[PDB]
C-alpha cells in the first residue's frame, strides 16, 4: 500500500527560524501530496496542496515545495503557533493513509 | 451541573466551546443569569469524583435547552459502528476526574442556569420577598399586595 | 485506590526512561492500565493502554516507542520509553480506565526530553 | 529603513493557476503599498494603490491586499499577461522603498 | 499622452547634462512632473519632482546639483544635472505625478557615467 | 485662504485628496457653501508668493473641523528623528510657490 516517512523525526528550532522538513515516498506520485497541521487537541487543517501552492489562509511563512520522491515543507518563519505536527496527506479515490508527521517543539537548553 | 473551570465561560448566549455546544446550549436571547461557585471540597477528593460525565461531541449543535441524556453510539464515518466501540467510534461520555488541588482551570465549578421562562401562563414562580411593616391610624400610603 | 508514578525525570533525546507506577487498592491486572501525558501547557494526551486481558495499544506518535506492561505480584504499571523525541516531554499519569473511561489518576510523573 | 521583502524569488506556475505572492514590510506602513507589474525592457505599470484599490485598467484577477508590516498579491488565474515581474513600492512622496521583485514565469517540465 | 525623452548618452564623470522630454497630450503647467530613475538591476528611484506651479523638490542628493524646469511654451520638462557622479548612471524617465500618482512614464533616456 | 484651482475640487463633503484628508476635512453631512475665485493678480507675484504654507502628511485621517495648528516634524519610519529634518523626517508644511 502506502509506506512514506517524514524527516526528521524530531524538530526543534527558536522563534524566527527556518523551517525544512522533508516527506519522502518510494515511488512517484506527481501530483497528489498536501500538507496538514495538527495541535495536541484538534483536528488536522489543509495547509498545502499541490506541493506547491498554499492553501487559503495558510502564512507566506508556510510554503510548500519540492518534486519527485522528496517534497520539502519551508516554513520561512518558525512562530510559535507554527510548533505542531506536519502531515504529509495524500488523495486518492479509496482507503489512503496518514503519515507519521514531523513534530515541531521549542528548543530550550 | 458541575464543569471545568474553563468551560464556565461556555455557558453564556451567543458564545461556542464543547459545552455550550455539545452538552447544554444557552440561547443568544437567554433571560436569567449563570451563577458558578467552587466546590472543590464538596465535590472534589484526593480519589477523584467520577460521577459526573460530560459529552465532547454530538451530531450538531445542541438546540437551546434541548435535552440529549442518550449515551447512543455516534456515526460520522462511512460504516456504522453497530453499538460496540469499536474503529472510529468513540463512548460519547468522559469524567471530569475533580482533584482537591486541581488548577484554578480544572477544579469542579458548579455552574448553575438559572432560566426565566415565560409562556402563555401565568407567573406562578415570583419573588416578591420584599415587606415592609404595617403602622396604622394615619394618612399613608399603603399597597396590599397590590392593592 | 492510588497511583504513585516515579522514574519520569531528564533524558536525552532518543534516549530510554523507565516510567513506574505503584498501584494501591486495586488489581491492575483485572483494570485497564492508561498513560496520558499532559504537555505543560497542553491537554491531556492518552497515549497508551494495556487492558485487563494482556492486549495492549498506543498512540501512532508513541507506537513503536511505548510499551504499556504490568507486574501483577508487584502491581506496578510500566511504561518503557526508546527513541525519545524532543516532543514527548510532559506530566504523564498513570491512570485506571474502565467503561467510562479513565477512573482513577495519579500524582503526576515528570518526563523532560531535552 | 523601511525594507520590504517579496516571497517567492523564483515561482514557476502555469496560466490559470493562482500567483500568490506575498511582501512584507519591516514595520508598519498603515496603506503606503502598492503592487506593479514590470517585464524586462518595460517600465513598471502600477497595479494597485494604497493595498486595496484597485487600479484603473489593472485586471480585476490580481487582487492586492495588506497593511503596516505585511501585503500579499493573489493572482485569481494566471494568464500569459501576467508572466512577469512584480514589485511592491512603500508610498512615500520622496524617494520611498520599493520591492526586490517576484518574478512569475510560466512552469514547465 | 506622450513622454519623450532625449539626451540619453555618455557622460564624464564630474560633467553636466540636460536630459530633455516633451509631453504631449497636456499641458505641463498644470499638471506635477516627476524624475525617476531605474538603475540596471534596480527597481525605481524617484528623484525629483517640479510641480505644475514651478515649485521644484529635489531629493537631498540632487537637492543643490540637478535642476528640475519646464517649458510650458514648449510644453516639455528639462533636467539639468549638474556635478554629476558615478552613481548617476540609469535609464531616467520623466514621469507624470498626480493625486493618485505616476500615470504618464516616458520612454526613458539612457544615462552613463563614466 | 487660497489653494490650486485642482484643488479646489478636492473640498468637499467626504471627498478625497491630500488638502481634503490632511488639512481640512469636511463631513460628508456638510452643511454650507464653498466660494473659490481667481485672484492671482491680488496675490500672486512675479518672485512667487511664498506666504501659504499646506500640510502634504498627517499621522491620522483627519476629524471633522479639527485642526492641528501646530507644525511638529512628521514621523513616518522605523525611527523617530525627535523633530530633525532628515531622511524619512521632513517638515509637515510646503510652501506653493505662486
Amino acid at each position: 500500500d502506502i509506506q512514506m516517512t517524514q524527516t526528521p523525526p524530531s524538530l526543534s528550532a527558536s522563534v524566527g527560524d527556518r523551517v525544512s522538513i522533508s516527506c519522502r515516498a518510494s515511488q512517484s506520485t506527481g501530483s497528489w501530496l498536501a500538507w496538514y497541521q495538527q495541535k495536541p487537541g484538534k483536528a488536522p487543517k489543509l495547509l498545502i496542496y499541490k506541493t506547491s501552492s498554499l492553501e487559503s489562509g495558510v502564512p507566506s511563512r508556510f510554503s510548500g515545495s519540492g518534486s519527485g520522491t522528496e517534497f520539502t515543507l519551508t516554513i520561512s518563519s518558525l512562530q510559535p503557533d507554527d510548533v505542531a505536527t506536519y502531515y504529509c496527506q495524500h488523495y486518492d479515490t479509496y482507503s489512503s493513509t496518514f503519515g507519521q508527521g514531523t513534530k515541531v517543539e521549542i528548543k530550550r537548553t | 451541573f458541575v464543569i471545568r473551570g474553563n468551560e464556565v465561560s461556555q455557558i453564556a448566549p451567543g458564545q461556542t466551546g464543547n459545552i455550550a455546544d455539545y452538552n447544554y446550549k444557552l440561547p443568544d436571547d437567554f433571560t436569567g443569569c449563570v451563577i458558578a461557585w467552587n466546590s472543590n471540597k464538596l465535590d472534589s477528593t484526593v480519589g477523584g469524583n467520577y460521577n459526573y460525565r460530560y459529552r465532547l461531541f454530538r451530531k450538531s449543535k445542541l438546540k437551546p435547552f434541548e435535552r440529549d441524556i442518550s449515551t447512543e453510539i455516534y456515526q460520522a464515518g462511512n460504516k456504522p459502528c453497530n453499538g460496540v466501540a469499536g474503529v472510529n467510534c468513540y463512548f460519547p461520555l468522559q469524567s471530569y476526574g475533580f482533584r482537591p488541588t486541581y488548577g484554578v482551570g480544572h477544579q469542579p465549578y458548579r455552574v448553575v442556569v438559572l432560566s426565566f421562562e415565560l409562556l402563555h401562563a401565568p407567573a406562578t414562580v415570583c419573588g416578591p420577598k420584599k415587606s415592609t411593616n404595617l403602622v396604622k391610624n394615619k394618612c399613608v400610603n399603603f399597597n396590599f399586595n397590590g392593592l | 485506590v492510588q497511583l504513585v508514578e516515579s522514574g519520569g525525570g531528564l533524558i536525552q533525546p532518543g534516549g530510554s526512561l523507565r516510567l513506574s507506577c505503584a498501584a494501591s487498592g486495586i488489581i491492575v491486572s483485572r483494570n485497564y492500565m492508561s498513560w496520558v501525558r499532559q504537555a505543560p501547557g497542553k491537554g491531556l494526551e492518552w497515549v497508551s493502554i494495556l487492558y485487563a486481558g494482556g492486549s495492549s495499544f498506543y498512540a501512532e506518535p508513541v507506537q513503536g516507542r511505548f510499551t504499556v506492561s504490568r507486574d501483577n505480584s508487584k502491581n506496578t504499571l510500566f511504561l518503557e520509553m526508546n527513541s525519545l523525541r524532543v516532543e514527548d516531554t510532559a506530566v504523564y499519569y498513570c491512570a485506571r480506565d474502565l467503561q467510562w473511561g479513565i477512573d482513577i489518576w495519579g500524582q503526576g510523573a515528570m518526563v523532560t526530553v531535552s
